């Protein structure tokens, strides 16, 4: 059992963190496990040939340092990278291909573009299955990402776009997060999520949405976050097919009216929110009310009160008369 | 019932009352002791998505699943140590060493402080991992961080903390080794470390204990319950001097006897 001078070792544990570090030292164990080297001043240059042959190593802290491209001799066992916190900014084959067995990636905060990695890259990335790329410069959603990812992160960018062939074969995914980004209607692209069979969740919040998107997938999709858009209209289809949605939730929206039979395919609405939304009370709403007194015990439904007209303002919309 | 009154050095646990059994595997739970009503706060351990905090007005609706109101918290949390304390959450802000104070009639953010050199994001949690290197504890004395340093060797560091300035107010190292533990709690000042099985060390009890009053610390021997063998939180109540234990995926509460206190 070596340790670096510099390090604390503890049963496969190698703390290496907090420590002025520019390179990893040399003397890490054979045995070791985990690499604790986050909050140091590691760069590229910092990380030696050897540490590719640190064959028990499944999880490498590498975050708060300073790298500025994807960390290159890494133990080829590896499962999780965090990586958060640098200056990464391209993404390379031959880097992701030397660690095949990688299954969580943390690249928050760091510089990584579309252009910026390169065609192909997670080809040889069969395992990955949760990416966070939440505060990078993305403005497209990459082309290319393994087909086994479960969980993708992309909030806090510039996205403007989604291409259909970017989410197309995503039949893995369950759990996207889109949230603070530059995404209109007109930016979401058609049909663009309508092939993700597995999807769970689809998190939209805090975009510049105008109208509920539509084709969304049926098939899984058991939430769906539109809060803190707005949103002053519902397209009659935006909910068609949903027969899988657990909870649904637009608050913090332009609600105004909400259009007959919008909710006839929720089969399995439990929560629905929708709070937060300036409802118009008036004939075409009349609806609601009766919907909410035939609504089933199970279901919770929240937040639908009226702001239009002055008279009735602040009155729940499942008491009024007309 | 009066939570500034030290009732002695602990000396027994008993499993007192088994509320239900949530969905999640660890979480933690607590009441507010400086707070009249019977308002419950919740929060189960999801990775890389806790930011919310739940409240219940009684343990009737707490069983039944039904929420008071809803948090959506500033920023995501690590691990299982937050505590409610005069109407404020106070939390580990997810893959930092800062505690973050958040309002709760306001829900905004109050304040924020940095834990000097503990580590955090895993780096020394309790035994089970999750992120829960930072744990937060009220008692008789006041507010307390339980975390662990490099400077210590990755053993448990103390400090009580000012709840309103979230300036450390008196730092204390341990001798034990914090991923070694499977949590720990704080009564009258005293820091009590359980270990205990975990379902994936034979022995369920309160090993060590380390009290800042002397500066002084000792191994102890007092039986802890472990029924559902995954503990994930443990939290002291010093107003009805009981315990709030998460254990694999059960909700229960520990009755407590004490004998005469220490120093
Ligand atoms: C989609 O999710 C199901 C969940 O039952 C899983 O069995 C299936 O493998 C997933 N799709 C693919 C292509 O793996
Ligand atoms: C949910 O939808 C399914 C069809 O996918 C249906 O069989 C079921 O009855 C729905 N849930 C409820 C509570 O009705
Ligand atoms: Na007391
Ligand atoms: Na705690
Ligand atoms: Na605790």
């Amino acid at each position: 059992k070596s340790c670096p001078s510099v390090c604390r070792c503890d049963a496969g544990f190698i703390y290496c963190n907090d420590r002025f570090l520019t390179s990893i030292p040399t003397g890490i164990p054979e045995d070791a496990t985990t690499l604790y080297l986050q909050n140091n001043q590691i760069n590229n240059a910092g990380i030696p040939s050897d540490l590719k042959n640190l064959l028990k190593v499944e999880r490498i802290y590498l975050y708060h340092n300073s790298l500025d491209e994807f960390p290159t001799n890494l133990p080829k066992y590896v499962k999780e990278l965090h990586l958060q916190e640098n200056n990464i900014r391209t993404i390379t084959y031959d880097s992701l291909s030397k660690i095949p067995y990688l299954e969580e990636l943390h690249l928050d905060d760091n510089s990584v573009s579309a252009v910026s990695i390169e065609e192909g890259a997670f080809r040889d990335s069969n395992y990955l299955r949760l990416l966070f790329l939440s505060r990078n410069h993305l403005s497209t959603i990459p082309w290319g990402l393994p087909r086994t990812i479960e969980e993708l992160r992309l909030d806090d960018n510039r996205i403007s776009t989604i291409s259909s062939p970017s989410l197309q074969g995503l039949t893995s995914l369950k759990r996207l997060v889109l949230d603070g980004n530059l995404l209109n209607n007109h930016g979401l692209g058609d049909k663009v999520f309508f092939n993700l069979v597995n999807l769970t969740e689809l998190s939209l919040v805090r975009n510049s949405l105008t109208a509920a998107p539509v084709n969304l997938p049926g098939t899984n999709l058991r939430k769906l976050y539109l809060q803190d858009n707005h949103i002053n209209r519902v397209p009659p289809n935006a909910f068609s097919y949903l027969r899988q949605l657990y909870r649904l939730d637009m608050s913090n929206n332009n609600l105004s009216n909400l259009p007959q039979g919008i909710f006839d395919d929720l089969d399995n609405i439990t929560q629905l929110i929708l709070r937060n939304n300036p409802w118009y009370c008036g004939c075409k709403m009349k609806w609601v009310r009766d919907w909410l007194q035939s609504l089933p015990v199970k279901v919770n439904v929240r937040g639908l009160m009226c702001q239009a007209p002055e008279k009735v303002r602040g009155m729940a919309i499942k008491d009024l008369n007309a | 019932g009066d939570p500034r009154e030290c009732p002695g050095l602990l000396k027994g646990v008993y499993q007192s009352e088994h509320l239900f059994e949530s969905d999640h595997q660890s979480g933690a739970w607590c009441k507010d002791p400086l707070q009249a009503s019977d308002k419950i706060y919740y929060m189960p351990w999801t990775p890389y998505r806790t930011d919310t905090l739940t409240e219940y007005s009684s343990k009737d609706d707490f069983i039944a699943g039904r929420p008071t109101t809803t948090y959506k918290l500033p920023h995501r949390v690590d691990g299982t140590g937050f505590v409610v304390y005069d109407g404020a959450l106070f939390f580990n802000k997810e893959r930092t060493r800062n505690i973050v104070k958040f309002d709760l009639r306001t829900r905004i953010k109050s304040g924020e402080a940095i834990i000097a050199n503990a580590n955090y994001h895993d780096t020394s949690p309790y035994r089970w991992g999750g992120k829960s290197d930072i744990d937060l504890a009220v008692d008789e004395n006041g507010l307390w961080v339980i975390y662990a340093t490099e400077q210590n060797n990755g053993k448990i560091v103390i400090s009580q903390l000012n709840p309103y300035t979230l300036r450390i107010e008196g730092t204390w190292d341990t001798a034990y080794d914090k991923r070694s533990a499977s949590n720990a709690f704080m009564i009258c000042g005293i820091l009590y470390v359980v270990k205990s099985v975990y379902e994936d060390a034979t022995g369920n009890k309160i090993d060590y204990i380390y009290n800042t009053d002397q500066s002084k610390d000792s191994l102890v021997d007092v039986p802890f319950p472990n029924s559902y063998q995954y503990i994930a939180a443990v939290d002291y109540n010093p107003r009805d001097n009981l315990l709030y234990v998460w254990n694999n995926y059960h909700v229960v509460k520990y009755s407590l006897d004490f004998g005469p206190a220490a120093a």
